[PDB]
Order: C-alpha cells, then structure tokens, then sequence
C-alpha cells in the first residue's frame, strides 16, 4: 500500500480544516506587517546598519512565504481540491513548486538567522574583526547570496536528485522524507537537507550562546562602576529566540532522519503522517516569532506599554 | 600706577561709546521697514557630495565657481567639481586634525592647517601633474583656525596664539604679525579689495586690521560670547559675525557699531559659519541645530531654513556669482543648495 | 613689565581707534539698502533663477 | 562637444581612482583607533608617553596591541584654553585623562576635578568615553602613610568617608592608602555617574607612571567602548 | 562689551566677615553659570566656588565648604559672596568668572592665560 495515501487523491480528505493554518497565517502576516511598518517609519526619518538590513531581509523573506504559501493551502480547502487538481490549468505544477518554495523559504530563513547570530557574535566577542572586515556591504549582499544559495539547493529535485510528494491533508506537498526500498537517489536529498538544517541550527545556537556569554561579562562590567535597552534583556530575547527556533526546527529534522533510517519496519502510517504534519506546524512558527523578537520587542513604541 | 591706566582706559572707552551713540541718529531696522520682504525661498540640494570619512571642518569656494575644496579631520583635502560632483584631487594631509582650508584665487595653490600649528601649501598645477607640498609655515604657536589667500604669494592665517599672520609664500616667513586679540582667533574674512580683514578671537569682539599697515584699524564689541564665524559684506563696508550666543550681528566699518542683530528665541545653540550672497541681501548662518538659517539682511527675519544635514554644520560658502551655496557638516557630506 | 605693557598697548590702540572718521548710521543704512536693491536681480539666490540657466539641473 | 565628453571621461576615471584611494583608506582608518591623551601639567603623562613610545602643536604615538593599531594624540604646546579645540576630538575612541592623585595641596586635584567635569559635561564630548588614570599612586601612599597632609583639611567629606565593600585592596597596602585612593576615585565617580548613561562611561584605573600594563588597560577599555557601541546597533 | 566689576574686599582680622559683590554688564546674567576663583600672592588661579543659572546648584571647594556662601540676583545682574570666617591663608585677589557659552555647565575659566570673560578682581587681605 502507498505510504503517501494522498499522493494521487484528487479531493481533500476529511477530519481537518484550515483554522490551524489560517491562524498561523494571520498571526505571521500581522507580525510581518507591523515589522515592515516599523522599519519603514525608521527609514523615513535612525541610520542604516548591518543588523538593520539583515532583519529587514529576514522579515521580507518571511512575508513572502506566509503569502506565497498560505493562500494556496487555503484555496485548497475552500474548493475541496488537492494541489494537483486545485488549478486544472496546470497538470503537475503547484504541487512540486509549492514544496520548492516552502523548502527555499525555510532554508533561507535558517541561513539568515545563522548569519545574524554570527554577525552578533563577531560584533560582541570580536569587535576589532567586525570593525575591520564588515560594513554595510556585507550586510547588503548576505541576503541576496543566501537567497541564491537556497534557490540553487532547492532546485536539485528538478535534476534527478530529490522528489516532492503530497501528504494526508492534501493541501500541501514537501520533500519525500520516506521511500519504500530506499532509493538512495531520493533519500540522499532528504538526508542532505536535514543535515544542512541541523548544522545551521547548531551553529546559530552556538553563536547565540557566545553572544549571551559576552553580554554577561558586559553586564557585570556595566554593573561594577560603569529607556534604552540594556544587555540583560538582549540576553533574554536571544535565549527565547534560540529556544523557539530549536524547538521549531528539531521536529522536521527528527522526522526526516526517522523516515530516512529507522522506518524500515513500517509503522502506523497515520501516526507518521500526523507527526510529519505537526513538525512543519511548529517549523512555521519561526516566521511568526522572528518579527516580534527582532523588531517589535526592541521598538521603543512597544516597550513604552510593555 | 596701574589705577591711572585703568581710569584712562575706562574714560577712553566711555568717550568712544558716547561718540558711537552720537552717530546713532537712526537704526537700520526702522529704515529697512519700508523694504519689501524676501518672503520665503524653498532652496533644495541639487548636488550631494560623498567620499569624506571623518567630519568635514572647513571649506572655501574658488573664484572660478566650479571647483571647491573641503578638509576633513581624517587628514584629507578633497577637491570636488560643483557641476559634475567628480573629485579632482585627494591630498592626504600630514596632520590629521585639519581645521582650515583656502583655495587660491587663481587655483594654483591651496593652503591648509590645524592642530599641528603648521600651514602647508599644495600646488595643484605642478608640471609633473601630482600635488605636492609647496611650503610649510610653522611659525605659529597655536592651532590654525582659518586661512585665506590674498594672492598667489601672500596669505593671511589665523592661529590659536591669539595673533594673525600675513605670510609671503615665496619666502615662507611672517611678513606681518597682527597682535591685540585676547582669545584665540577662529575665522578670517578678506575684503573685496584685499586691503582689510576682520576676525573674531573668542572675546565677544572683532577687529578690523589693515593688510599693508599691519595694525588694528577698528574694533567692535557688540557680541557677548565667543565669535566663530565672520564674513565681509559684498560691498566691503560691513560684515556679519556669528557667536556662540545663538545670534548674528552686523557691523559697519564706517559706523563703528552694530547695525542689527539676527536671532530668535527658539534658536539657542551656537553659530559656526556665516556668509553673504552676491548681493548681500541674504545672510546664511550655520547653526549647531543641524540646519542653516537664511535671514534677510534688511528685515531681520528667517527667510529660509536648510535642514538637510544630520550633524553639526561646520562651514558654509556662497559662490562669488551666487548660483548655489555649499553647506558642510560633521556628517562627512557636502550639500550644494540652489 | 608684561602686565603694564599690555595695558599700555591697549590704551594706545584705543586712542588710535577713538580718532577714526566715524559715520552716521542713517547714511550707512541707506547705502546698504541701495547696494541690496541694486544687485537684487543679480542674486540667483534672492530671485528665482531660470531652470535652463541653472547649471545644477 | 567631443572634447567636453573626453574631459568628462578623464575626470570620471580620476574620480574612480580617488574613490578607490578613499576606500583603501576607509579601510585603514576604521581599523585604527584614535585616542586623546590629556592631563594636568604636573601629571606624569609625559612619562606614560615615553614608556609607550619605547615644536608641533600635537604629537602622535602609534602603537600596536594584539595587532590593533592605536594612535594616541598629545595636545602639548597648546594654550590652556581647551574649550574650542577639544571639540575636534569628539569622535576619538577614548580620552585618556591622567590625573595626579598626589598633587593635592595650590590644590591641583580640584583643578583636575573641574577639568574632568567640564570634559564630561561638554556637549560634543557626551558620546566620548574617558579613561581616568589616577597616576602617581606611590606618591599618594607615601604622603598619606607618613605625612601631615591631612585630606580632610582640603576635603571635609573625607572625614566621613569609609572604604567601600567592593574595594579590592592591594595585598600589603595600608588601609589608609586604600581609603584615600577609593575616596579620590569616588570624587570622580560622583561627577561621572550623575550626567551620563548609555552615552559615555568612565574607566578609573589605579596606575603609576612606570606601569607598562597601562597600555593593556587602554586596549581593554577600548574593547568595552567598542562593544558598547556595537550593542547600540541593535535598537530599531 | 562684557564687563565685571568686583568690590567689597579689604583688610580684616582673623575671624572677620566680608561680603564681596560683583556687578555684571553686557550680557544676560541669568543665562550663564557664575564662579568665584582666587589667586594667592605668588600662586596660580584657584577655584573657590560656583553657582548655576537658577541658583539651585551650588558648589564650594573643600577648603571653603561651610565657610563661604555664594548667591546671585538675576533681577539686577549681581553676584554676592559672603565670607563668614576668614583666615590668613585666604588673602588673595578674588575674580568672578562666567561660563564660556550660555545654556551650558562646562566651564573653562580656570585658564592661567588671560581669560576674556573675567573682571579685574578684588584684593582681600587677612592679618592679625
Ligand atoms: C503572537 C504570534 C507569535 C502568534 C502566537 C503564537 C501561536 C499562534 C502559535 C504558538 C505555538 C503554535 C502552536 C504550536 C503547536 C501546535 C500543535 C499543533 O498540533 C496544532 C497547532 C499548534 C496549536 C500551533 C498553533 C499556533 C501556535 C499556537
Ligand atoms: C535591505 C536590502 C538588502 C534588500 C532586502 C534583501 C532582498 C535582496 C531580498 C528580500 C526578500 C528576497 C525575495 C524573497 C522571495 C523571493 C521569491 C523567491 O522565489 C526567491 C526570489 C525572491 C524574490 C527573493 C530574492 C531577494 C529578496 C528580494
Ligand atoms: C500574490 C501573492 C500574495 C499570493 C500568490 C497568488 C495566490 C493568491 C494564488 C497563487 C496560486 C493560486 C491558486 C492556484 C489555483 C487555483 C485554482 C482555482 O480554481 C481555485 C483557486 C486556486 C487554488 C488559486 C488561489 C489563488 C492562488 C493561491
Ligand atoms: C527561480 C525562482 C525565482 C522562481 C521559481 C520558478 C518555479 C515556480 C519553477 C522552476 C522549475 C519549475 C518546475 C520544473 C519542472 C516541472 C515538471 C512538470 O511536469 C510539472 C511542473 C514542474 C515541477 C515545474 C513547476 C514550476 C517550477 C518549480
Ligand atoms: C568587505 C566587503 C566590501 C566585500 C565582501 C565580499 C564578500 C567576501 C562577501 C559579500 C557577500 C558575502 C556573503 C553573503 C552571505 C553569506 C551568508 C553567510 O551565512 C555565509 C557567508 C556569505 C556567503 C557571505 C560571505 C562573504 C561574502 C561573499
Ligand atoms: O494545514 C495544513 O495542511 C498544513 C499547512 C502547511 C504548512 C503551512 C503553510 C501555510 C499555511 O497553511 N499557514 C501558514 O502560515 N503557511 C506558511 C508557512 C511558511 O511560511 C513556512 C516557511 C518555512 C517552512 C514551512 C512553511
């Protein structure tokens, strides 16, 4: 029996609705809109900086992905038709392109978060290196280069290395995290993507830990003899960001590794599909959390009341 | 015996004040009240010059009204093209903390100095094509605040030693020394005929000296704080001085007393640069509030405001022909408004 | 010597400056107004210079 | 006008060359850290300059610490009216203010305190950090240990001052010397902590004219300053 | 022109009391911080005390706290210094100094060279 029961199904299965995805889309859209509004208010009047441009690029990437992705999933439920048939004009598109965009945006968000963490670590722990080698130049080419790398990496399934398949809900498609024999050709792309995600997550966690360690010494040095944001609050912001990013990125990696290596004894396809959906349910929370942690909680307008 | 000198100075000052009051039959404001006001002029920046690293401190327009020179405290003197904004020359200054620059009338030489207490000259039209140090005037005992060229061979310089110096670039020696100022001289201004010059010395008073005679021909004590800017009226008979008191004051060489004052209640920060247009009707004064105020030379009202800079304004210069005005600031960007 | 020499020089300069040919303020104001109104049209900043003639277009 | 276009192209090439030069130099400048050395005439700042280096109105001393270039500028041979030219050093990385703690009676310590207060309150210096070197600690110790130069005779509040809890006395130092040192420190702390927050900070370090570690201290301070200026970037 | 005229100083015995008065002219007395300094015979300028514009913030040197009282009256542009108890070491020429710029609290009037905004000073002597 096919593991992806809804691989060829034309109608959206019952037992679920779009409220779950609808809330995740609405909250993220509101967050990104507030973030971009604050950035525009700042740009119209402060001055540009590397961190400013990095956060702007991260917010822009997230907003393009709550928007390119969510409307399709919502229309799927609205017309009760899977992505393979949601648009009869297309034949096999909006299923393989949907997962393409999803993976591209996920990898780009991860890479931009890692870049921001590394920039903060270099700035706080190695001030001389930052003042010597960075500039707003790196801060301007980082995001385009990250997007280009994400495109190049996520375009591999269109070259005989990797595939996209649909899941039980039928309204979304993703990398084939599981194969029946183990067609190394298909599982290799999934394993590579999972390994890259894990490495980027670990690097971001290490950079955030280093930044917090540097800030604690700075906190004590500010304590002894010598409205604005302090360092002990940036510590909490970075800790929350790291915790949430890890708890949202580890599920998908775990599910990919499980489907790749430990599912040789097939287990309850229903539970596996449910866990695969949940993993991305949490992974999508990164785009909703970043706008609040990086801008809103730092904007003075919000801190006046908070 | 010192009491006798004190009383003599006091009675002489009283006599001079009585004489100045006797000549004050009227006031410039009451006579200009009939002049038509300029109203408001929305001047905009037509050219933006970028490339300076540190805060620009001095600037001076050239007679050709095409090339301009700007000095930054990063040790760099840049020559920009007013029309094309293209940098002509980039002279690296041996002294990083440059505070003055002067563009010769013919454009063959450019002077610059600062905390080094040395005024270096650079030839822009050397036969080799490169710019090289032409002369070094190291006779001053203080920081060079301002300098201006009288000709291709004579140059007036103001130093922190509270005394100005007229040098002959050919010999590189003090041709004349002007002493009498109590504080450090800040700015210089050459008259149209290049025969007289005025300057403030952080003593709330300016002194008009003669280049040839070498003496304080006149003195004015209208201001109340340190004077940082000074510029001759296009006719050469008057000049406006800006002080840290947030007020500009006009003084006529013939009246020997202040003619009028430009200031406002909301304006409380100091002044850095002041200059007159070709006709002298508009007085453009740079303030520390990040904007330059263009006042009416006759109505004593704010005719315009240039709020394009984000940092303190350091220098302001109007071309001899009066097409556009260049306002430099510590933001390292020169804006030419027209 | 310096303390008294400074006062001597100050008194001398004040005497030299007291005997200058001081002029009335009314005539100076009239001359300034005449000069301003004469070169009014010749001031690109005071009057609106045509766009074509402006090299900064 | 083909000649005009040729001249414009030549000027554009010259401008590109000048932009490269200003770029290879934006790079050398932001990597170098400028510092302003200031202090009373009777201070041991000259000895510090001599140790660091081992007619002009300004002297430059270039030294490398951990492959980091530091250019310390001394404003010697300049008139004591510092209110004007000091503004030129607003963008300097730090102001090394060396004060002789043992120069208290006229009372030069009071003049040093007033100068430090003026520098800390100067509008254009509110964003510049000041590294306070309480130099000549050996003289202060020798004077307060065996001497009649009672501090309360020139600082009545000292009669009520006591050594703080966070004090880290040098092993073997007499309690009276430590008390006097920390009192002279608090004298500047009260001024620096009342008109400054998130704009500039004071780094008081008990040093001597012959101490080489002073250099390291500056380096350390610089790091702190920089790091703190970096923390300001994270504020949208 | 800026003008400061000091008076009220003179001879006095140990433990006496004086009231020095400085009359200002040529500027807004209220917009500048005032200072009293002194120069002892064969010595340099010594700062005595300071009083801010509004007269709220006041400070004295350690050798003067609780002994002299500085005050100002902007209604007439005058400064006052009441010396309650003097001693032989207090003999000096007292000068009144003004802030270099208005609306500021950073003073640089302790300059040894000729300061352009200080009066002629008043000589005070104390002898038994
Ligand atoms: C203010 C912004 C951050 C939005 C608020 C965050 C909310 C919407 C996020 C935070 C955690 C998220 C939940 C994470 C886990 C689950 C369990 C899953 O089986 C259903 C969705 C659900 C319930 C998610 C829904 C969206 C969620 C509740
Ligand atoms: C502040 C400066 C640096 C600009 C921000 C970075 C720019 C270069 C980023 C921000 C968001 C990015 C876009 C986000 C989404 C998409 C659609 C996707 O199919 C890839 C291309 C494209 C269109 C990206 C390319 C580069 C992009 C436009
Ligand atoms: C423009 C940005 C913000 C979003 C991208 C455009 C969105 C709105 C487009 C892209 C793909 C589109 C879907 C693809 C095809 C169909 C077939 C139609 O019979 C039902 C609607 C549905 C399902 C479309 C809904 C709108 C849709 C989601
Ligand atoms: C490069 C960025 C900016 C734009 C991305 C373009 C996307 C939408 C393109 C690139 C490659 C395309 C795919 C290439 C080949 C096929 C096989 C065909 O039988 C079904 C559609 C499908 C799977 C295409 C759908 C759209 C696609 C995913
Ligand atoms: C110093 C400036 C002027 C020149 C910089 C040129 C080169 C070195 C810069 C420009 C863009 C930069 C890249 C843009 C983004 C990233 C993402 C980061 O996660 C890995 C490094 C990487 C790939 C950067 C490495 C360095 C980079 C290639
Ligand atoms: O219910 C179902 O079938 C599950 C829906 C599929 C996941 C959510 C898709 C869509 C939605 O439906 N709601 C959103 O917010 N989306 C956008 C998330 C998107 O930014 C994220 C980027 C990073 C990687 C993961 C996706």
């Amino acid at each position: 029996s096919p593991f992806y029961r809804c691989q060829n199904t034309t109608s959206v299965e019952k037992g679920n609705s779009a409220v779950m995805g609808g809330v995740l889309f609405s909250t993220g859209l509101l967050g990104n809109l507030l973030a971009l509004g604050l950035l525009a208010r700042s740009g119209l009047g402060p001055l540009p900086s590397v961190f400013y441009m990095l956060v702007c690029g991260l917010t822009v990437t997230d907003l393009l992905g709550k928007c390119l992705l969510s409307p399709v999933v919502l229309a799927a439920y609205a017309q009760n038709r899977s992505l393979r048939v949601l648009a009869p004009a297309l034949d096999n598109s909006l299923c393989q392109a949907f997962a393409f965009f999803m993976s591209f945006f996920g990898l780009s968000s991860t890479l931009q978060l890692l870049a921001m963490a590394l920039e903060c670590w270099l700035s706080l722990g190695h001030p001389f290196f930052y003042r010597r080698h960075i500039t707003l130049r790196l801060g301007a080419l980082v995001a385009p280069v990250v997007s280009a790398f994400s495109l190049a990496f996520c375009a591999l399934p269109f070259m005989g290395f990797g595939k996209f398949v649909q899941y039980c809900p039928g309204t979304w498609c993703f990398i084939q995290m599981v194969h029946e024999e183990g067609s190394l050709s298909v599982l290799g792309y999934s394993v590579l993507y999972s390994s890259l995600m894990a490495l980027l997550v670990l690097a971001t966690v290490l950079c955030n830990l280093g930044a917090m360690r540097n800030l604690y010494a700075m906190h004590r040095r500010l304590q002894r003899h010598p409205q604005p944001l302090e360092e002990l609050d940036h510590l909490l912001l970075l800790a929350l960001m790291t915790v949430l990013f890890t708890m949202c990125s580890l599920p998908v990696i775990y599910r990919a590794y499980y489907g790749a290596f430990k599912d040789v004894k097939e287990k309850n396809r229903t539970s596996e599909e449910a866990e695969d959906l949940r993993a991305l349910r949490f992974l999508s929370v990164i785009s909703i959390v970043d706008p609040w942690i990086f801008i809103i909680f730092r904007s003075p307008v919000f801190r006046i009341f908070f | 015996e010192l009491d006798q000198l004190r009383q003599e100075a006091e009675q002489l000052k009283n006599q001079i004040r009585d004489a100045r009051k006797a000549c004050a039959d009227a006031t410039l404001s009451q006579i200009t009240n009939n002049i038509d006001p300029v109203g408001r002029i929305q001047m905009r920046t037509r050219r933006t010059l970028r490339g300076h690293l540190a805060k620009i401190y001095a600037m001076h327009w050239g007679t050709d009204s095409r090339l301009l020179v700007s000095a930054s405290q990063d040790g760099k003197l840049i020559i920009w093209d007013s029309y094309t904004t293209n940098k002509v020359h980039a002279i690296p200054l041996r002294s990083s903390w440059v505070m003055t620059c002067a563009y010769a009338p013919s454009g063959n030489y450019v002077a610059c100095g600062g905390l080094d207490n040395i005024c270096s000259i650079y030839n822009l039209k050397t036969r080799e094509g490169n710019v090289r140090v032409s002369r070094e005037l190291a006779g001053h005992t203080g920081y060079l605040s301002c300098c201006r060229f009288l000709d291709d061979n004579q140059i007036v310089t103001s130093s922190g030693d509270t005394t100005c110096a007229l040098w002959d670039i050919e010999t590189g020696q003090q041709t004349t020394t002007f002493t009498g100022h109590t504080g450090d001289v800040m700015s210089l201004s050459l008259a149209p005929d290049t025969r007289l010059f005025v300057s403030g010395a952080c003593d709330a008073s300016a002194k008009l000296w003669d280049v040839r005679e070498g003496m304080c021909r006149q003195t004015f004590t209208g201001h109340e704080s340190d004077i940082n800017a000074i510029c001759f009226f296009p006719n050469g008979n008057a000049f406006a001085t800006g002080s840290d008191d947030a007020t500009c004051r006009l003084f006529d060489l013939r009246a020997d007393q202040e003619l009028m004052t430009y200031s406002h209640d909301n304006i409380i920060c100091g002044i850095t640069s002041v200059s007159f247009s070709k006709s002298g009707r508009l007085l453009l004064a740079g303030y520390d509030d990040f904007n330059c105020n263009v006042w009416d030379a006759l109505k004593a009202d704010r005719a315009g405001v240039l709020a394009g800079h984000d940092n303190r304004v350091s220098c302001l210069g109007v071309t001899d022909d009066g097409m556009a005005v260049a306002t430099g600031s510590w933001d390292s960007f020169l804006k030419i408004w027209n | 010597t310096a303390s008294i020499a400074q006062a001597r020089k100050l008194v001398e300069q004040l005497k030299m400056e007291a005997n200058i040919d001081r002029i009335k303020v009314s005539k100076a104001a009239a001359d300034l107004m005449a000069y301003c109104e004469a070169h009014a049209k010749e001031d690109p900043l005071l009057t609106p210079v045509p766009a074509s003639e402006n090299p900064f277009r | 006008t083909e000649d005009q276009r040729n001249e414009e192209k030549a000027q554009r090439e010259a401008n590109k060359k000048i932009e490269k030069q200003l770029q290879k130099d934006k790079q050398v400048y932001r990597a170098t850290h400028r510092l302003l050395l200031l202090g009373a005439g009777e201070s041991g700042k000259n000895t510090i300059v001599k140790q660091m280096r081992i007619t002009s109105g300004i002297f430059e001393t270039k030294f490398q610490v951990d492959k980091v270039n530091f250019h310390m500028f001394d404003v010697g041979a300049q008139r004591d009216e510092r209110r004007k030219w000091i503004q030129c050093f607003n963008d300097v990385t730090a102001i090394i203010f060396v004060v002789a703690s043992s120069s208290y009676n006229t009372n030069r310590l009071q003049a040093a305190l007033k100068l430090f207060d003026s520098i800390w309150n100067n509008k254009w210096l509110r964003d510049t950090s000041v590294i306070l070197f309480l130099n000549k600690q050996d003289l202060l110790a020798e004077k307060v240990l065996a001497g009649k130069s009672k501090i309360e005779d020139y600082f009545p509040e000292f009669a009520r001052y006591t050594t703080p809890e966070d004090a880290t006395p040098e092993p073997g130092e007499d309690p009276r010397v430590t008390r006097a040192k920390y009192f002279i420190r608090d004298e500047f702390l009260r001024i620096s902590t009342a008109s400054g927050d998130g704009r500039h900070y004071c780094y008081p370090h008990f040093t001597c004219s012959v101490d080489t570690e002073n250099i390291r201290r500056v380096f350390n301070d610089c790091r702190d300053i920089i790091q703190r200026m970096h923390l300001r970037q994270y504020e949208l | 022109q800026v003008q400061l005229q000091e008076s009220g100083g003179g001879l006095v015995q140990p433990g006496g009391s004086l009231r020095l008065s400085c009359a200002a002219s040529g500027f807004t007395f209220s917009n500048y911080k005032m200072n009293w300094v002194r120069q002892a015979p064969g010595k340099g300028l010594e700062w005595v005390s300071d009083i801010s514009q509004s007269g709220a913030s006041i400070s004295y040197t350690g050798s003067v706290k609780g002994r002299f009282t500085i005050s100002r009256d902007n209604a007439k542009n005058t400064l006052y210094l009441q010396m309650n108890s003097l001693k032989p070491e207090d003999t000096a020429v007292y000068y009144c100094a003004r802030c270099p710029a208005p609306f500021t609290r950073d003073c640089f009037d302790v300059t040894s060279t000729t300061y352009a905004y200080r009066g002629q000073g008043t000589q005070v002597t104390v002898s038994s």
